[PDB]
Protein backbone atom coordinates (compact mmCIF):
# COMPACT_ATOMS: atom_id res chain seq x y z
CA UNK A 1 0.00 0.00 0.00
CA UNK A 2 3.10 2.19 0.34
CA UNK A 3 4.09 1.54 -3.26
CA UNK A 4 2.23 4.27 -5.16
CA UNK A 5 1.93 8.07 -5.03
CA UNK A 6 -0.64 10.52 -6.35
CA UNK A 7 0.51 12.73 -9.18
CA UNK A 8 -2.67 14.74 -9.84
CA UNK A 9 -5.89 15.14 -7.86
CA UNK A 10 -9.45 14.84 -9.14
CA UNK A 11 -10.96 18.25 -9.89
CA UNK A 12 -14.59 17.59 -8.91
CA UNK A 13 -16.32 15.99 -5.94
CA UNK A 14 -16.95 12.25 -6.38
CA UNK A 15 -20.62 11.24 -5.82
CA UNK A 16 -20.82 9.92 -2.27
CA UNK A 17 -22.72 6.78 -3.32
CA UNK A 18 -19.83 5.46 -5.44
CA UNK A 19 -17.37 5.33 -2.53
CA UNK A 20 -16.33 2.23 -0.60
CA UNK A 21 -13.22 3.24 1.40
CA UNK A 22 -10.16 5.47 1.41
CA UNK A 23 -6.49 5.40 2.33
CA UNK A 24 -3.77 8.05 2.61
CA UNK A 25 -0.39 8.56 0.91
CA UNK A 26 7.03 12.69 3.56
CA UNK A 27 7.64 9.95 0.94
CA UNK A 28 5.39 11.09 -1.88
CA UNK A 29 5.84 14.65 -3.20
CA UNK A 30 2.19 15.35 -2.21
CA UNK A 31 0.08 14.22 0.74
CA UNK A 32 -2.97 12.56 -0.75
CA UNK A 33 -6.23 10.79 -0.10
CA UNK A 34 -7.00 7.80 -2.35
CA UNK A 35 -10.69 6.89 -2.49
CA UNK A 36 -11.63 3.36 -3.56
CA UNK A 37 -14.96 3.04 -5.39
CA UNK A 38 -17.36 0.10 -5.43
CA UNK A 39 -16.12 -0.81 -8.92
CA UNK A 40 -12.63 -0.93 -7.32
CA UNK A 41 -11.24 2.21 -8.98
CA UNK A 42 -8.67 4.17 -6.95
CA UNK A 43 -8.99 7.96 -7.22
CA UNK A 44 -6.47 10.52 -5.94
CA UNK A 45 -8.01 13.48 -4.13
CA UNK A 46 -6.69 16.69 -2.60
CA UNK A 47 -6.73 16.48 1.22
CA UNK A 48 -6.91 20.32 1.33
CA UNK A 49 -10.41 20.21 -0.24
CA UNK A 50 -13.35 20.38 2.17
CA UNK A 51 -15.38 17.70 0.36
CA UNK A 52 -12.48 15.25 0.72
CA UNK A 53 -12.44 15.75 4.49
CA UNK A 54 -16.22 15.40 4.77
CA UNK A 55 -16.19 12.17 2.72
CA UNK A 56 -13.47 10.63 4.90
CA UNK A 57 -15.57 11.40 7.97
CA UNK A 58 -18.62 9.88 6.29
CA UNK A 59 -16.74 6.68 5.41
CA UNK A 60 -15.26 6.51 8.92
CA UNK A 61 -18.79 6.75 10.37
CA UNK A 62 -20.24 4.10 8.05
CA UNK A 63 -18.61 1.13 9.84
CA UNK A 64 -18.10 0.45 13.54
CA UNK A 65 -14.41 0.44 14.42
CA UNK A 66 -13.29 -3.11 15.33
CA UNK A 67 -12.43 -4.34 18.85
CA UNK B 1 -18.48 8.43 -14.74
CA UNK B 2 -15.46 10.60 -15.65
CA UNK B 3 -12.79 10.32 -12.94
CA UNK B 4 -10.22 11.81 -15.34
CA UNK B 5 -7.15 10.18 -16.84
CA UNK B 6 -4.51 11.58 -14.46
CA UNK B 7 -6.01 10.67 -11.07
CA UNK B 8 -4.74 7.10 -10.63
CA UNK B 9 -2.04 6.35 -8.04
CA UNK B 10 1.29 5.92 -9.82
CA UNK B 11 3.98 3.35 -8.95
CA UNK B 12 7.07 4.52 -7.09
CA UNK B 13 10.26 3.20 -5.53
CA UNK B 14 11.96 4.63 -2.46
CA UNK B 15 15.66 5.52 -2.24
CA UNK B 16 18.09 6.08 0.64
CA UNK B 17 16.56 9.53 1.23
CA UNK B 18 13.04 8.19 1.88
CA UNK B 19 11.93 10.32 -1.07
CA UNK B 20 9.96 8.41 -3.68
CA UNK B 21 10.52 8.60 -7.44
CA UNK B 22 8.01 7.47 -10.04
CA UNK B 23 8.54 4.23 -12.02
CA UNK B 24 8.38 4.97 -15.73
CA UNK B 25 6.62 8.08 -16.97
CA UNK B 26 3.25 6.72 -18.18
CA UNK B 27 0.53 4.20 -17.37
CA UNK B 28 -3.06 3.55 -18.38
CA UNK B 29 -5.54 5.39 -16.15
CA UNK B 30 -9.34 5.35 -16.52
CA UNK B 31 -9.06 4.53 -20.20
CA UNK B 32 -6.44 7.20 -20.91
CA UNK B 33 -2.71 7.94 -20.87
CA UNK B 34 -1.43 9.34 -17.58
CA UNK B 35 1.85 11.20 -18.18
CA UNK B 36 4.27 12.82 -15.75
CA UNK B 37 5.64 16.30 -16.51
CA UNK B 38 8.74 16.56 -18.69
CA UNK B 39 11.99 16.40 -16.79
CA UNK B 40 10.65 14.52 -13.78
CA UNK B 41 13.11 12.11 -12.27
CA UNK B 42 11.97 8.56 -12.94
CA UNK B 43 13.29 5.02 -12.63
CA UNK B 44 13.79 3.24 -15.94
CA UNK B 45 11.95 0.10 -14.76
CA UNK B 46 9.03 -1.28 -16.65
CA UNK B 47 5.80 -1.94 -14.80
CA UNK B 48 6.02 -5.74 -15.21
CA UNK B 49 9.46 -5.81 -13.58
CA UNK B 50 8.28 -3.47 -10.80
CA UNK B 51 5.30 -5.78 -10.20
CA UNK B 52 7.65 -8.72 -9.52
CA UNK B 53 10.60 -7.14 -7.69
CA UNK B 54 11.45 -8.35 -4.20
CA UNK B 55 9.74 -5.96 -1.73
CA UNK B 56 11.96 -3.93 0.62
CA UNK B 57 15.21 -5.26 -0.91
CA UNK B 58 17.77 -2.70 -2.04
CA UNK B 59 18.41 -2.82 -5.80
CA UNK B 60 20.59 -0.54 -7.90
CA UNK B 61 17.99 1.23 -9.93
CA UNK B 62 18.64 3.02 -13.26
CA UNK B 63 17.73 6.72 -13.19
CA UNK B 64 16.12 8.58 -16.05
CA UNK B 65 14.23 11.69 -17.06
CA UNK B 66 10.71 11.88 -18.35
CA UNK B 67 10.39 12.99 -21.97
CA UNK B 68 6.92 12.81 -23.57
CA UNK B 69 5.84 10.09 -21.17
CA UNK B 70 8.93 7.86 -21.56
CA UNK B 71 11.66 7.43 -18.93
CA UNK B 72 14.79 8.22 -20.96
CA UNK B 73 17.95 6.68 -19.53
CA UNK B 74 20.48 9.02 -17.90
CA UNK B 75 23.12 6.31 -17.30
CA UNK B 76 23.07 7.01 -13.58
CA UNK B 77 21.96 4.73 -10.77
CA UNK B 78 20.96 4.82 -7.12
CA UNK B 79 19.81 2.24 -4.63
CA UNK B 80 16.05 1.96 -4.41
CA UNK B 81 13.44 -0.41 -3.04
CA UNK B 82 9.75 -1.26 -3.30
CA UNK B 83 7.47 -0.84 -0.31
CA UNK B 84 5.26 -3.45 1.31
Amino acid sequence: TSTTCCYRFINKKIPKQRLESYRRTSHCPREAVIFKTKLDKEICADPTQKWVQDFMKHLDKKTQTPK
Amino acid sequence: YDYGTDTCPFPVLANKTNKAKFVGCHQKCNGGDQKLTDGTACYVVERKVWDRMTPMLWYECPLGECKNGVCEDLRKKEDCRKGN
